[PDB]
């Protein structure tokens, strides 16, 4: 019913996805209480937040920077 | 077309040859702008009036950041006003190098025109280079100036604005000393009475003829007391002595530029007290106070307090006045502006009678008419 | 055939080496098109003379923004161009309308008026993303007028 | 002077189209979303119109 | 203060008008005036060739949109709703939904391109800086089905370069 | 060369200040990277709001209004005239 | 305070102040409220049958001029009993000095209009009819300026919705460029910005 | 009431006002069906106005009916004059908008409470 | 499924396909349903630019533009997958130097009633004329009686329509006369036997289309298209000389579109008014239109002022 | 002087008589208005304190100090309209108490 | 006598550059003749030239060649091919 307005038009879509590339990230430990992660280098990226890493052992992403971080 | 473009349809019931009735129609680009202010928050409906002359860009929003600092009780700092001069009196040979040429293009000489826009591109450069973008810039703000300008403009608005007076002592062979246009204009349209100021006119066709004032050095703005210059006057009341200003001014407004490099503190430019500037990038950032002064300063607006004001400036044509009622909240009530064109074009149906038709293009040319300006 | 097929690389060249516009200055992107037309990015002799009469245009350009007021004095004059006419909007109001989208005194896109063949957004388009418009609508000029004739 | 007093009931027509029987318009005072604490949003009796349709494009 | 122009009477005696009757009949004007301030034409023009050359332009400059990323790819976008309520034109349309995996995301992201009067108000209100307006005026598409851009468009017009976005915002963002 | 000075025969002569900035003394670059101050009470223990307010000012004091010899003062006094600005007034 | 805070001063507050003290006092029949702006300018309630007099005075005299009207404007109120508000201001070119008249009105009782007083207020006040609907009496020509030959709504008061109910189009079915009933293709959200807890003290309402 | 009027006084010198301006109308359809180039029939235009002042007629007060008249007054400026390119006043005519159903069947199969 | 007004930017359930839709009768078809707004599929043959015209009409996304031979199968096998009904209209005047137009009624209504009816469409329409009769006339108007029967065989529920003779805006049939600025006026053949015919106004045809178009209950009950009243004249060739007061083709010229020195000149006075049992156009109400009004409007000549319009006809007898 | 400044006006042409003709044309006219007014009370002060100073001393130059009118021609037209003025203050009356007080909450601007 | 004075220099500069055939192959496409000072290195066979920094504006000029991505010869160029890191370098932005 709506598949007809890309016919011989090639239906450009995005071919890599961010769904899942975080898990391809070596999960980085430090053996801590709280670390900062400011991530993607300092004045850019997502602002500075704290994150208690004390489970048995992962952070949550920030919330923010999306890379699985850990002890 | 060749007369504004594609608008301005007026009627002449013209006696024989010469007009003695000519009443013209307005409303062909309305677009509906007080309505539409009604529905935004002062930030945000800023860019309509940037959109609200043509030419003049940092002539505008020079008379509306100033129309609500009075309401906030908010000076500007100090380099945020010797930057506001350097480009207020920057417009003011770009306002003037089209009354001059297009004018002259209606008229019909066409190298003056082509002469002076080649040398034109050298100063839309300069706004590209400072604020981000070619005509329409979003840089003025209700608290001085949005960022600083980058590590240059010194090495080169020096290198153009020595020579610049080379570029205007053309006109003067092109045009001043000539026969033919002097032919063209003298004693053409002298409106001149105190029916040249019962009609409110603002400045040129006034000053031009008798009247010496204008809201420069008879007000302040800013710090604009600290400059020093004058006024240029006009003998007769025709069109050949209110194009003389327009002339005149442009040489005056270098010895403005000039005496404006030399005087620049430096320090600051957004007004400090961050409930009217957001703060920098590498400040929201860090620490916490400075998100929530710069996610709620972007989610609604500042808070205003009531009560009406006034103003006016000195645009390049005439006046540009806001009659900005704020009720007390992030949406403001009534925004009326006031601009030239409904002084300065009620008064050709006393200006036409009795010349020609072809006087009657030669008219409308000097009181530079810019529509959607109209929409006052 | 090789005979037919031939003269429209000739026919399809001789109507694109001299368009001549027509504009419609009205608002902002009136000034942004004239200094195409100083010197600088000179838009005459690249190939396109500048502005004509409306008996004589090709091509003609629509710019600033068509109110209500303007709306039936487009469409006669777009009736007096003659048969291989083209029409470009320049402007982003005349796309869809800027803003003033919203507000009751504006037709809301120009191309409910008119056809028009290449959109070319932004604000004051720089003169620059306007010579990259004009140079889109002569590739669009690989259309035939044999095979046509020769095939039905 | 000619003042020239008496009473009718001020009625005008004409400004909209057929929205005049059509619409029951309703006054109301909103009420403090509740999430904050803040009173302020009190104190103006409002008005607001009928909601109708709204279709996908 | 003040000044006079054309505010001078002539001479009127016997030498200068001679200078004023040579001028109105043998035309010391006219040709002393405009044969000469005209040709002059052996100066160099200045034409930008412009298939081959182009023009100057800012690190600051307004254009085509983006959406970045960050080194190894997480789509920078948060959709926390900024960027779309200072927009004064009302052109972002965001629809977010809590993704699988418990950060969240957009679904649907829209800019037209006509309604987009090209602030620079998206460029500076978002906190985890990613919408960028890209300096590439490369436009001119012949459909208004066309310019109006969804999400995955503008991803792959945001990675179709960042050699080129990242270089502008690293020299600039050290003034605001 | 003959086409040198026959454009100094015409229309003065400047040599100097071209049209094109196309030649040299034309800027190219800048070097340095910018370093920007924030100056005006940006510091601690003395530099603080409510002292700095900039906002909540009061209504506007109105007259004696509904519900003695003065000598007819105007609004101001007048405007004295100007000077005529001795650089070349004629 | 402060830097950034703009400095007052007393002169023009108190020149300003005893002014227009004597403009209520001398023509004490339709003056009814005279109040200081705080940031030194001046307005002046005037009964609507003073509406040519108070200008007729100011027109000339040897103490207040105020030859040159800069702005008429217009602004509607509802809930007010009588809704508009006219308001008119004007320039003293030997004393550089503002005066705002400001005169309430309603729709349907004239306004004695301006015209032969300043021959500036031709155009301000054909506009102000087309927007509002303020029957100005004797005016030498009232017609229809900015807005279209088909519009009645006098659009710039708070009755009409934003966009209008006339949304053009063409159509092929004759030659024409007919209307339409209006047709959007976004809704126009309507966001939400006042936010509570009452930021202002000083202007603050008294609490019934 | 205390507010002077506009032209009439009472209900006397209004009601041969709006008999005035009628036979204005009357006399100026025929002359625009020519002056305009329209192809129509010419008892078509005078249909129109009988029509139209028939509408108003529930008013039971003075001012509003003089309000009315300045309306009726002003558009013999522009239509008896040419000022309207031939498609402002073929606005009256719907000729393209689709006929209403007005019966409370044919609204229940096609509309959400119209 | 439809929803909210159908003025513009509606919806209005129905997802059309309407083949031609560039000549006079094809085109102001896409003019109602560019109103009521729907997804009319519209595929042309060779035009890119004689199409321009007819994209101010579907609003945004409404309608669609595909190319196609006609003889080839899939070429028509792709745009008719998604659709709700299917109308055809195809079709010319005169034969062609390159095809053959035997078959071109024959086998190309049925190439386009080949899977097509198997994919699931609904509410297929072919049309017809209220002259196409397989006794011995014409080359043209039978082997139209051809297409009335040998692609009758598929699709036994059509609702065909069989329209009167149309006279429009900017048609063929009575623009024909009139442009006989010529050495004379040759009347067919100087006789006022049988004229005329039922110049049904062309508004109306395409108003019983979108009125059968969600009938329901329209299908196989074939129509036959009323004309105005009532019959009338020869007096009409002196009507049409009475107030007019006496695409795609080439570069230059075609130099073979012609007036066709064949049965054109009889292929229009061979009326044959057929079985008023049909329904046929009342029922597929609500359309009733005379000449007598829209006569000033197409005819149109260097007068271009006056008129003074009289001219009129009584019924004409056997009426 | 040839030039008035002001275009639009004209050297034409006794000082220091034609003045004075008219501010005591004003002055029989300024005692006809019946006498609560506040009117007669300022504007009776103004124009003694210009006559004392205007009549009769030269030069032409030493008139426009001290009497903050403009150029001399133009200093006649300041005391010249503010007869027509005058007449007409006659006819509707300022000086009667105040009329049709507006219904109590109008002037209160935060709604 | 400049007529050969100058002429001198242009005589090694149109003839001397590719012959007769390499002159005349750059002319049909516009009249962008003069061989460029220095080159660029960039990318495929499309030196891009920088002349002898006496210009500006026209002082960065490009080549293109032949058919990037499913092009013709050489009739067709939009001025969009350009690497998306000369936007860096042909625009004088850095
Ligand atoms: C043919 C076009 C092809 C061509 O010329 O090559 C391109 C070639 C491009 O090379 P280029 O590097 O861009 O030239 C830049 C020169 O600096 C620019 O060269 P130029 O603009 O300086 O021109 C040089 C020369 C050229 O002037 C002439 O044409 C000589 C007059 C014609 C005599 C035959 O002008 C003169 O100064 C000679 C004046 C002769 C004296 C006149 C009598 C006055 C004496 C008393 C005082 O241009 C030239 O060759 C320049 C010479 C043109 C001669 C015109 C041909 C005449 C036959
Ligand atoms: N009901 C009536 O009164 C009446 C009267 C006369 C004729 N007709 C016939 O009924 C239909 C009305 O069409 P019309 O009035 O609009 O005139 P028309 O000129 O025939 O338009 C019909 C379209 O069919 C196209 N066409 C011709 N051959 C084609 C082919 N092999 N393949 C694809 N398209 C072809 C034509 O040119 P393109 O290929 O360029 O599109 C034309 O655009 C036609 O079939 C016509 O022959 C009916
Ligand atoms: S929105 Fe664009 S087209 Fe419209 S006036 Fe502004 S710059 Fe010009
Ligand atoms: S870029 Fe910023 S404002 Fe825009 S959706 Fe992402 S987080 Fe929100
Ligand atoms: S440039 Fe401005 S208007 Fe355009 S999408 Fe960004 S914020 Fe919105
Ligand atoms: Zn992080």
């Amino acid at each position: 019913y709506r598949k007809v307005r890309f016919v011989g038009r090639q239906k450009e879509v995005n071919e890599n996805f961010a769904i899942d590339l975080i898990a391809e990230q070596p999960v980085s430990q430090v053996g801590s209480r709280v670390i900062s992660c400011d991530g993607g280098g300092g004045a850019l990226g997502h602002p500075r937040v704290y994150i208690n890493l004390d489970k048995e052992t992962k952070t949550g992403t920030c919330g923010y920077c999306g890379l699985q971080f850990r002890q | 077309h060749p007369a504004a473009h594609g608008v301005l349809r007026l009627v002449m019931e013209l006696s024989g040859e010469m007009v003695r009735k000519c009443d013209p129609h307005i409303g062909l680009l309305h677009r509906g702008t007080e309505k539409l202010i009604e529905y935004k928050t002062y930030l945000q409906a800023l860019p309509y009036f940037d959109r609200l002359d043509y030419v003049s860009m940092m002539c505008n929003e020079q008379a509306y950041s100033l129309a609500v600092e009075k309401l906030l009780n908010i000076q500007p700092p100090p380099r945020a006003q010797w930057i506001r001069v350097l480009f207020g009196e920057i417009t003011r040979l770009l306002n003037h190098i089209m009354a001059v040429t297009t004018h002259a293009l209606d008229i019909g000489a066409m190298t003056p025109f082509f002469w002076m826009f080649e040398e034109r591109e050298k100063m839309f450069e300069f706004y590209e280079r400072v604020s981000g973008a070619r005509m329409h810039a979003a840089y003025v703000r209700p608290g001085g100036v949005h960022q600083d300008l980058p590590l240059g403009l010194m090495d080169d608005i020096y290198e153009f604005s020595k020579n610049f007076s080379l570029r205007i002592d053309e006109l003067e062979e092109m045009l001043t000393n000539n026969r033919i246009w002097r032919n063209r204009t003298v004693d053409i349209g002298i409106v001149t009475a105190e029916d040249a100021l019962n009609y409110g006119f603002s400045g040129v066709m006034l000053r031009g003829s008798g009247i010496q004032w204008d809201l420069r050095k008879t007000q302040p703005y800013d710090v604009y007391d600290q400059v020093e210059f004058d006024v240029p006057i006009g003998s007769r009341g025709d069109c050949y002595d209110r194009y003389l200003c327009r002339v005149e001014e442009m040489r005056q407004s270098i010895r403005i530029i000039s005496q404006c490099l030399n005087k620049m503190p430096p320090g600051e430019i957004k007004v400090d007290d961050a409930k009217v500037s957001p703060p920098k990038r590498a400040e929201m950032k860090t620490s916490m106070e400075s998100l929530i002064h710069h996610f709620k300063l972007y989610t609604e607006g500042y808070q205003v307090p009531p009560g009406a004001t006034y103003t006016a400036i000195e645009a390049p044509k005439g006046e540009f006045g806001v009659y900005l009622v704020s009720d007390g909240s992030s949406r403001p009530y009534r925004c009326k502006i006031k601009a030239p064109g409904f002084a300065h074009l009620a008064g050709l149906d006393k200006m036409s009678k009795g010349h020609m038709l072809a006087d009657v293009v030669a008219i409308i040319g000097t009181q530079d008419i810019v529509f959607g300006e109209v929409d006052r | 055939e090789y005979v037919v097929a031939k003269l429209d690389d000739l026919i399809n060249w001789a109507r694109r080496s001299s368009l001549w516009p027509m504009t419609f200055g009205l608002a902002c992107c009136a000034v942004e098109m004239m200094h195409m037309a100083a010197p600088r990015y000179d838009m005459d002799r690249f190939g396109v003379v500048f502005r004509a009469s409306p008996r004589q245009s090709d091509v003609m350009i629509v710019a600033g923004t068509l109110t209500n007021k303007m709306a039936p004095a487009l469409r006669k004059v777009y009736d007096q161009m003659p048969e291989p006419r083209y029409v470009v909007s320049m402007g982003s109001c005349a796309n869809g309308g800027g803003y003033y989208h919203y507000s009751y005194s504006v037709v809301r896109g120009c191309d409910r008026i008119v056809p028009v063949d290449i959109y070319v957004p932004g604000c004051p388009p720089t003169a620059e993303a306007l010579l990259y418009g004009i140079l889109q609508l002569q590739k669009k000029i690989k259309r035939e007028k044999r095979l046509r004739i020769w095939y039905r | 002077i000619t003042v020239d007093e008496k009473l009718d009931i001020t009625t005008i027509t004409g400004v909209p189209e057929e929205h005049i029987k059509t619409r029951k318009a309703r006054i109301f005072v909103p009420a403090r979303n509740n999430m904050q604490s803040g009173v302020n949003n009190t104190k103006k009796w409002k008005m607001e119109f009928d909601t109708r349709e709204r279709w996908e494009n | 203060t003040y000044k006079y122009v054309n505010l001078r009477e002539p001479s009127m005696d016997m030498k200068s008008v001679t200078d004023r009757a040579a001028q109105t009949l043998l035309w010391t004007e006219l040709i002393r005036g405009l044969g000469m301030t005209l040709s002059y034409l052996f100066r160099e023009p200045a034409t930008i060739n412009y298939p081959f050359e182009k023009g100057p332009l800012s690190p600051r400059f307004r254009g085509e949109h983006a959406l970045r990323r960050y080194p190894s790819g997480e789509e920078r976008c948060i959709a926390c709703k900024l960027c779309e309520a200072v927009c004064p034109a009302q052109a972002i349309t965001i629809e977010a939904e809590p993704r699988a995996d418990g950060s969240r995301r957009t679904t649907r992201y829209d800019i037209d391109m006509t309604k987009c009067i090209y602030c620079g108000f998206c460029q500076e209100a978002c906190p985890v800086d990613a919408i960028v307006e890209g300096p590439n005026f490369e436009f001119s598409t012949e459909t208004h089905e066309e310019l109006l851009y969804n999400k995955e468009k503008l991803l792959n017009n945001g990675d179709k370069w960042e050699a080129e976005i990242a270089a502008n915002i690293q020299a600039d963002y050290l003034y605001r | 060369r003959f086409i040198q000075w026959l454009r100094n025969w015409a229309s003065g002569r400047d040599l100097q200040a071209k049209l094109q900035l196309r030649y040299q003394e034309i800027s190219k670059r800048t070097q340095p990277p910018p370093k920007l101050p924030v100056g005006p009470s940006h510091k601690l223990s003395n530099n603080y709001y409510c002292t700095r307010d900039g906002r909540r000012e009061a209504m506007p004091p109105s007259i004696v209004m509904s519900s003695s010899e003065k000598k007819a003062v105007s609004p101001a006094p007048p405007i004295k005239r100007w000077e005529l600005s001795q650089d070349e007034p004629y | 305070t402060r830097p950034t805070v703009r400095p007052r001063n007393d002169v023009a507050h108190k020149q300003l102040s005893a002014f227009g003290e004597y403009v209520a006092e001398i023509l004490p029949k339709y003056v009814q409220q005279v109040q200081v702006s705080c940031f030194n300018e001046l307005e002046i309630c005037i009964h609507p049958d003073g509406v040519i007099p108070v200008l007729t005075f100011l027109r000339d005299h040897s103490n207040a001029q105020f030859k040159s009207l800069a702005d008429l404007t217009a602004v509607d109120i509802p809930t007010r009993q009588n809704r508009f508000e006219i308001v008119y201001n004007l320039l003293s070119l030997r004393f550089n000095s503002r005066i705002r008249v400001k005169t309430y009105t309603d729709e349907l009782t004239p306004i004695e209009s301006s015209v032969p007083v300043y021959k500036a207020a031709n155009w301000y006040e054909r506009e102000i009819w087309d927007m509002f609907g303020v029957f100005f009496a004797n005016h030498p020509d009232l017609r229809r300026i900015l807005t279209d030959y088909g519009f009645e709504g006098h659009p710039f008061r708070k009755d009409f919705p934003l966009s209008g109910y006339v949304e053009l189009r063409y159509d092929d079915e004759v030659k024409r460029v007919v209307a339409e009933p209006v047709e959007l293709a976004q809704e126009f959200r309507k966001f939400d910005l006042n936010s509570p807890w009452e930021a202002f003290p000083a202007y603050r309402q008294p609490p019934e | 009431t205390s507010v002077k009027p506009i032209f009439s006084r009472d209900m006397n010198e209004a009601k041969r006002r709006v008999r005035e301006l009628y036979r204005a109308w009357y006399r100026e359809v025929p002359n625009t069906v020519h002056l305009f180039q329209l192809d129509i029939s010419v008892k078509q235009g005078r249909d129109k106005v009988r029509e139209m002042f028939k509408k108003n007629a529930h008013i039971t007060d003075p001012r509003v009916v003089d309000l009315l008249v300045i309306k009726g007054k002003m558009e013999l400026e522009e239509t008896i004059k040419v000022w309207k390119q031939r498609t402002h006043v073929m606005r009256f005519f719907h000729e393209t908008e689709a006929p209403r159903p007005k019966d409370f069947l044919s609204k229940f199969y096609v509309g959400h409470d119209p | 499924i439809p929803h909210g007004k159908g003025g513009r930017s509606s919806v209005s359930g129905i997802v059309a396909t309407v083949f031609g839709a560039t000549g006079f009768l094809g085109r102001y078809v896409v003019n109602h349903l560019g109103r009521m707004g729907s997804q009319v599929i519209v595929p042309h043959r060779c035009e890119p630019y004689d199409t321009m015209h007819l994209r101010p009409m579907g609003d945004l996304g409404q309608i669609i533009f595909m190319d196609w031979n006609g003889r080839d199968k899939d070429s028509i096998r792709r745009a008719v997958e998604h659709s709700s009904v299917v109308i055809n209209l195809v079709g010319r005047e005169w034969e062609t130097q390159n095809f053959d137009f035997e078959d071109v009624f024959v086998k190309i209504p049925q190439a386009i009633a080949q899977v097509s009816k198997e994919a699931g469409v609904e509410k297929f329409i072919h049309i017809s004329h209220l002259n196409a009769d397989i006794k011995s006339s014409s080359k043209y108007l039978r082997s139209k009686a051809v297409g009335e029967k040998e692609v009758r065989e598929t699709f036994p529920e059509a609702t065909i329509i069989k329209p009167a003779e149309i006279f429009g805006r900017e048609d063929r049939f009575l623009n024909y006369f009139a442009n006989i600025r010529w050495f004379g006026g040759v009347p067919l053949i100087s006789l006022g036997k049988k004229t005329v015919k039922q110049p049904v106004y062309i508004v109306d045809v395409t108003k019983g289309i979108i009125n059968a178009i969600k009938d329901p209950d329209a299908r196989g009950k074939t129509f036959a298209f009323v004309g105005p009243s009532r019959y009338l004249l020869f007096d009409l060739v002196q009507y049409v000389f009475a107030v007019a007061h006496r695409i795609g083709r080439l570069f230059e010229i075609s130099p073979f579109e012609p007036w066709t020195t064949r049965d054109k000149v009889e292929r229009i006075h061979t009326t044959d008014k057929i079985l008023p049992h049909l329904p046929g156009l009342e029922d597929l109400g609500v359309e009733a239109t005379p000449l007598e009004l829209k006569a000033i409007e197409v005819l149109r000549r260097h007068r271009t002022y006056r008129w003074l319009s009289s001219e009129i006809e009584d019924v004409q007898p056997a009426k | 002087k040839k030039t008035t400044g002001l275009v639009g006006l004209a050297v034409c042409e006794t000082p220091h008589e034609r003045l004075k003709i008219l501010y005591t044309k004003i002055l029989d006219v300024l005692g006809h208005i019946p006498k609560n007014a506040a009117y007669r009370k300022y504007t009776e002060q103004i124009t003694n304190e210009k006559l004392s100073m205007v009549k009769a001393e030269p030069d032409v130059k030493k008139l426009e100090e001290r009497l903050q009118g403009g150029q001399i021609e133009e200093v006649i037209l300041q005391a010249e309209n503010e007869l027509s003025l005058a007449r007409k203050m006659i006819q509707w009356k300022p000086w009667e108490p105040l009329v049709e007080e507006p219904p109590a909450s109008q002037w209160k601007w935060p709604i | 006598m400049e007529l050969l004075q100058v002429l001198k220099r242009g005589l090694q500069q149109v003839s001397g550059h590719g012959g007769l055939r390499g002159y005349l192959r750059v002319l049909f496409r516009a009249n962008d003749v003069r061989v460029g000072t220095l080159v660029g290195e960039d990318k495929y066979g499309n030196k891009y030239y920088e002349d002898n920094k006496q210009f500006f504006g026209r002082h960065r000029w490009v080549i293109y060649t032949t058919e990037m991505n499913g092009k013709n010869t050489f009739w067709d160029v939009d001025g969009s091919m350009v690497p998306p890191e000369w936007h860096r370098w042909l625009h004088c932005m850095t």
